[PDB]
């Protein structure tokens, strides 16, 4: 299990 | 500052079409077999000044061969052309190279596989190896999509001038200037004629 | 006669002139060259003229006379020209001014002498080689030029003979040189050891390079010539380039003796020591040397790469056992490493082919990989830094090598990539280009680590890649990193399959990136989505633990807002992706309803439009309504593409109305052709209508090509389709007929053609005669109908040959004319389909047996096929299809020499009764070749046909006899005994 | 660079060969509307990709009229009287095509907006 990584990528954004 | 360039290859490979693309920007769809040789002046603008190529577009078909190897005398660079959709045109490349390096025996030569725009490619990339031992520079080109269409000349330009960092640059633009009814005749005939290749992306 | 001084101005206006003046001098210099008797005036030009270009042109006129009309000359012309040339060459070798400034003329003179030797030597010139060697001691200039004579002779006899001369003639010359070589090699070895003229030494080496292409091996290993090439001649840059090519050819020569092995180790040892002391050391940065392009540095570096790889790929094992040779082995490989960092793509492909050869051997052969640990460690970085975007062929080679290197040592590959990633984060090597290539490398080795190491490695790379995006400012910067993350996660499916919660997050992120207006991101989001779906289809179709429904149902239900801001082509990819998932569901009723839910939006839009368009319609003149229809059909094509036979329920929902829409669109195209002419076919409005028809046909072709229930295809699909498309094709003007109609009928016939004989008959009746008339006036107009026409005739002749037997005799005659018409095309696809149809047709007639139709076919069309095949074989304009022409001709000839044609092929009225088909065939062929090639003698045609018929069951020999005939018809006087070669 | 870029668009330019009734390609590249900062006149300058050779160099005269082609929703045709791309200002009848109907429309507005400025 690695929900630590999934929540980082869920935060991936391109704008700002 | 002008250099003579012989362009050789089998009939139908695209020698004549490739040169017309550089002189007028036109793409000719019709195959009119070159008879003997057609000499054209081609000029490029680089950061080291202008360079001029005396392009000797030679004849692929044998019935129209003309002088043949007589056209190669005093050439300073060359392009060998073949057809990536025609195995027989690549098989004949060592024949063209053999005639060429018997007259000009240490000039920079480029080998070009034309018509990579066509899907059904018959001469695969991994099969093209003839240029390795003969010290030829190779380029996949297409005169129809303009893929790599400037590379053969830029490479020859860098060898003959002697600077590996030569580059093509922008001409300066002169400011443009600022009983006619035959213009509105030939205009409407232009509207009646459909533009070619309406499916292309641009 | 000739105003020679006028000539020397014509030729000078041609070479040194310009404009129309050069163009006119061009067309008259050709007229002088191709005058059939201009060779008689080569007597004067060669001796009187002051212009070397005129002497070159005149030697050209001689060469055509020598190669094609030599044996037709009266004997004393043959010796007047010979003695001349010999005298002119001798004359130009004593004048030290002509010998150093007119090289083009002397080489062209030596070539002309070699053309004479091919015709006359040694049967009419047995003294040539002993005489040539006496002359070598008289002058250094003559010794050098005789090396040019011998180099050109070996070239024409061993390297360019197979195409240009008959097998008997070439074998005779090869045997002649082989018997006389001990004499030539003695002179060549003397010049190489006694020096000292460089121009003489290079001319000798350039001819030795040609000999190595065959001379026995004992001349190289059992003399002192290897130590000469590997030491004395590597030191001077004049002889270095050609010496390197000779040692390259030696590494490929014709090996059990333990001493040949030490000589093979010896010359390699000497060569690389000379490279170390006289050219550059092993640590020199060859990337900068190649980039500076000084002198012949680029050519030398290219030849060093060719020499090293050639020798190492063959004799690597000679250096891996002995420990005195270990430094030699790895030094050679360290040169390759340095050569591999040169930015020149064609050279990089040369070394990468060897590295593949190396790392494959280390991955399979035991006790080898420990030798090259430091070589492989460097090779790892070289390839990671030159990773290309996935030429497509170069990437597969870069991936193959890198994957092998990861197996050889997982731990080093892992740290180089993590170290290279850290140097991206600190910013020292940060670049858009550098972060992309690193991602492509990290993605290429996927699936080679163990599953649990790959687990820890992926999370490390993905974690640090995410901080890179947090730290960058600006969309151009964040978009590059975001794309590389999605590329990496898409490249590691085996990790996604085992961690559903992470997979669920990525997909929801791709859906997020689909509303992004930035350039390429939506294309990246869709490409990665369908790429992940193909490899993880199963995890969307089952109910993943701790969720309520298969994730496909979640994707489907908000598909409209997910795809709300994509382009139509991107929407079609999305639907194709969902079709991949739905096919994983093997419960029929559950799969058929996922299909219904997915197609809901296009099914709704389809229904209104059929409605509000049937009843109207004119609505289909709307630019916007046509676009809505085309994209509805295209969406069906996308889903049918990935579902295949499972698409049938959706096809039936729209089939009959689609065929009706096909009919309606066919009317309006015909209407606007009538209202505005042929130019209407080019207008945007009509082109939008033809797109609907082409897309409807594509959907039907896509299904049938993948259908499994073939009874349904015949029962419900074929007959409404044929009524909708065939008559509309037949009764339209040629400039409105869609060539895709032919392609659709080809797919139908190929899969179910054996089950629809009456359907095949109606396909021929509606498209055969009217399409044949479109393409039988030239080889240019309608290239699309041309190709599809012969694809259709090919499969019909394969699957429902009975359809050609129900053709009226006038129509069957048109079928044969169309097959021969295809022979004469230069277009590659048409020509090979043409020869195939002919070959498949004679076998179709053969298996009918002794029946009136088969007999009449041979009476009417056998000789037509024999002569049409002979025409394309012997006209030099169809040489791409020589193999299929020869085979078709052989089947035709063997048919007669096996008595499979029961009827006599002649009319009783033209030859004594009881004459066998074999005898009349040799007479028809003898007469045909005499009228077509009148310069052939009667004995030539008789011996060629004698050999050709007795060899009609041996293809390789048969082809050789046809090739021998193609050479002799290019000259006058060929020996008829050349066809006894086999 | 003594000018300012009013508008930039990717396009492919054709010239009509009268004595043939065929269209001929003349260049593919970035088409720019250049207004000179000294004289406020706007012109057409279009360079071909990679070789960077000019294939269009003329003043957006307010006399010129944009008319569509029979088989293209994304093209305009107009007669030109003074074009100096190859040297020597000669009259050509030009066609220009863009990647979409959106760009060909946006070109038609900026071509008219430049035509006004050109006469003040
Ligand atoms: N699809 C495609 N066709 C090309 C390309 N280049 C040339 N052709 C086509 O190939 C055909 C041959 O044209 P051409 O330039 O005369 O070839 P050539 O080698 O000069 N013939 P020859 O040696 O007899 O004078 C033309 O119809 C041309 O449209 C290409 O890059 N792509
Ligand atoms: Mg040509």
């Amino acid at each position: 299990n690695l929900n630590e990584l999934a929540l980082k990528l869920a935060g991936l954004d391109i704008d700002e | 500052v002008q250099f003579k360039l012989v362009l050789v290859g089998d009939g139908g490979t695209g020698k004549t079409t490739f040169v017309k693309r550089h002189l007028t920007g036109e793409f000719e769809k019709k195959y009119v077999a070159t008879l003997g040789v057609e000499v054209h002046p081609l000029v490029f603008h680089t950061n080291r000044g202008p360079i001029k190529f005396n392009v000797w577009d030679t004849a692929g078909q044998e019935k129209f061969g003309g002088l043949r190897d007589g056209y190669y005398i005093q050439a300073q660079c060359a392009i060998i052309m073949f057809d990536v959709t025609s195995r027989v045109t690549y098989k004949n490349v060592p024949n063209w190279h053999r005639d060429l390096v018997r007259v000009c025996e240490n000039i920079p030569i480029v080998l070009c596989g034309n018509k990579v725009d066509i899907k059904d490619r018959k001469v695969k990339a991994k099969s093209i190896v003839f240029h390795r031992k003969k010290n030829l520079q190779y380029y996949d080109i297409s005169a129809k999509s303009n893929y790599n269409f400037e590379k053969p000349f830029l490479w020859l330009a860098r060898k003959l001038i002697g600077d590996p960092n030569l580059e093509f640059v922008a001409m300066p633009a002169l400011a443009p200037p600022e009983l006619a009814a035959q213009y509105e005749h030939d205009l409407e005939v232009a509207q009646t004629t459909a533009l070619p290749d309406e499916d292309d992306d641009l | 006669d000739l105003d020679i001084a006028l000539l020397d101005q014509v030729v000078s206006t041609f070479y040194q002139g310009s404009g129309v003046q050069q163009k006119q001098a061009q067309e008259i210099l050709t007229k002088f060259q191709d005058n059939p008797d201009a060779w008689q005036k080569a007597d004067q030009i060669l001796q009187f003229s002051t212009n070397p270009q005129s002497k070159f042109i005149a030697l050209s006129i001689l060469d055509k006379l020598i190669t094609r009309k030599w044996k037709l000359l009266p004997n004393d012309h043959r010796i007047g020209i010979r003695n001349f040339v010999v005298g002119m060459i001798i004359s130009m070798c004593q004048d030290d001014e002509v010998f150093k400034t007119q090289k083009n003329l002397i080489n062209k003179s030596d070539l002309t002498l070699v053309q004479i030797l091919k015709q006359e030597w040694p049967q009419n010139w047995p003294e040539f080689i002993p005489e040539l060697i006496g002359s070598s001691s008289s002058s250094v200039n003559v010794c050098e030029n005789n090396m040019i004579v011998l180099k050109l002779l070996s070239e024409e006899v061993f390297d360019f003979s197979a195409e240009q001369m008959t097998q008997a003639k070439a074998l005779h010359l090869k045997n002649s040189m082989s018997k006389e070589f001990e004499q030539i090699f003695k002179l060549c070895f003397q010049v190489l050891e006694q020096g000292s003229s460089s121009s003489l030494i290079v001319a000798t080496l350039e001819s030795l390079l040609r000999y190595l292409h065959w001379i026995p091996y004992r001349y190289i290993y059992e003399t002192n010539i290897l130590e000469l090439l590997s030491t004395k001649f590597m030191t001077s840059p004049d002889t270095r380039a050609i010496t390197l090519k000779c040692l390259t050819e030696v590494s490929n020569l014709k090996q059990d003796n333990d001493l040949i092995k030490r000589q093979t180790v010896l010359f390699f040892q000497n060569t690389l020591q000379q490279i170390a002391t006289s050219v550059m050391p092993v640590t020199a940065d060859l990337k900068a040397t190649y980039a500076n392009a000084n002198g012949n540095d680029q050519s030398f570096l290219q030849d060093l790469a060719m020499f090293l790889t050639t020798y190492l790929a063959r004799n690597r094992a000679l250096l891996e056992s002995d420990e005195s040779l270990r430094e030699l082995l790895l030094n050679a490989h360290q040169y390759l490493i340095q050569l591999s960092k040169i930015e020149e793509r064609e050279l990089f492909k040369t070394t990468l082919d060897y590295w593949h050869n190396l790392v494959a051997d280390l991955f399979y052969e035991p006790l080898k990989k420990h030798i090259y640990e430091e070589i492989c460690s460097q090779l790892r970085l070289v390839i990671i830094e030159n990773m290309v975007r996935p030429t497509i062929q170069l990437y597969k080679s870069e991936r193959e090598v890198l994957v092998y290197l990861t197996h050889l040592n997982v731990i080093d590959t892992e740290e180089i990539m993590i170290s290279k990633l850290a140097r991206q984060i600190d910013g020292s090597e940060w670049s858009w280009h550098n972060i992309n290539t690193l991602s492509w490398a990290i993605g290429s080795i996927s699936g080679t680590m163990s599953e649990d190491t790959e687990k820890r490695f992926v999370v490390t790379v993905i974690k640090d890649l995410l901080g890179l995006c947090e730290q960058k400012r600006g969309k151009d910067n964040k978009a590059v990193v975001a794309s590389d993350i999605m590329y990496v996660v898409g490249q590691y499916p085996r990790f996604l399959k085992a961690h559903w919660n992470f997979l669920r997050t990525v997909i929801l992120k791709l859906f997020e990136f689909m509303h992004e207006t930035h350039e390429g991101v939506q294309d990246m989001a869709c490409d990665t989505f369908i790429k992940i779906v193909q490899k993880c289809k199963y995890h969307f179709v089952i109910q993943q633990p701790r969720e309520s429904e298969p994730f496909i149902q979640t994707i489907i239900r908000d598909i409209q807002k997910t795809t709300a801001d994509l382009q139509p082509q991107q929407v079609h990819t999305f639907y194709k992706a969902c079709g991949i998932i739905i096919s994983e569901e093997r419960s029929v009723a559950e799969r058929n309803r996922l299909l219904s839910d997915l197609m809901q939006l296009p099914n709704m839009a389809w229904d209104t439009i059929v409605e509000q368009s049937t009843a109207n319609p004119t609505l289909l003149l709307d630019s916007e309504t046509v676009k809505i229809i085309a994209n509805i059909i295209k969406t069906n094509v996308a889903v049918c593409t990935s579902m295949g036979a499972d698409f049938y329920p959706q096809l039936g929902h729209i089939y009959y109305n689609m065929l009706q829409l096909y009919r309606a669109v066919s009317s309006m195209i015909s209407a606007q052709v009538a209202a505005e002419g042929l130019i209407a076919t080019k207008t945007p409005k009509v082109r939008g209508l033809r797109t609907i028809k082409k897309e409807i046909l594509k959907l039907v072709e896509t299904y049938i090509s993948k259908a499994r229930n073939l009874d349904d295809v015949v029962k419900v699909l074929v007959e409404p389709l044929l009524n909708a498309v065939l008559e509309d094709y037949m009764n339209n003007v040629p400039d409105a007929r869609d060539a895709e109609v032919l392609n659709c009928m080809t797919t139908v016939v190929e899969k179910v053609g054996h089950m629809i004989p009456q359907g095949v008959i109606l396909i021929l009746q509606s498209v055969f005669e009217c399409t044949l008339d479109m393409i039988n006036k030239d080889f240019t107009e309608y290239p699309e109908h041309r190709v599809e026409f012969y694809k259709l005739l090919k499969v019909i002749n394969e699957k429902s040959f009975a359809a050609f037997l129900e053709l009226p005799p006038a129509a069957f005659k048109l079928f044969v004319d169309a097959i021969c018409w295809a022979f004469k095309h230069n277009n590659r696809d048409v020509e090979v389909n043409g020869l195939q149809i002919a070959l498949d047709l004679v076998k179709n007639i053969e298996r009918m047996g002794n029946v009136p139709f088969a007999n009449e076919f041979h009476k009417n069309y056998f000789f037509i096929f024999v002569s049409e095949t002979f025409f394309v074989l012997t006209d030099s304009d169809h040489k791409s299809g020589f193999s299929k022409q020869a085979l078709l001709l052989m089947k035709l000839i063997s048919l007669v020499y096996d008595n499979k044609i029961s009827v006599p092929l002649y009319q009783e009225a033209e030859v004594p009764q009881g004459t066998s088909n074999q005898v009349y065939l040799s007479q028809y062929l003898a007469n045909m070749l005499s009228n077509a090639f009148p310069h052939l003698t009667s004995e030539q045609i008789a011996s060629f046909l004698s050999a050709l018929t007795k060899q009609c069951k041996d293809l390789v020999v048969f082809k050789g006899t046809l090739r021998d005939f193609l050479v002799q018809i290019k000259e006058v006087g060929g020996d008829p005994t050349d066809y006894l070669f086999a | 660079e003594d000018e300012e870029v009013l508008y930039k668009v990717r396009a492919k330019l054709f010239r009509f060969d009268a004595d043939a009734k065929e269209w001929k390609e003349r260049g593919t590249g970035d088409c720019k509307f250049l207004k000179n900062k000294k004289t406020n006149k706007v012109r057409i300058l279009m360079r071909r990709d990679k070789t960077l050779k000019i294939c269009a160099n003329h003043i957006i005269a307010p006399e010129y009229t944009l008319k569509p082609n029979v088989g293209s929703d994304r093209s305009w045709v107009y007669a030109c009287t003074a074009d100096i791309a190859e040297g020597e200002a000669e009259a050509f009848t030009f066609a220009i095509r863009f990647g979409s109907k959106e760009n060909a429309d946006k070109f038609k507005e900026e071509f008219e907006k430049a035509q006004e400025i050109n006469k003040k």
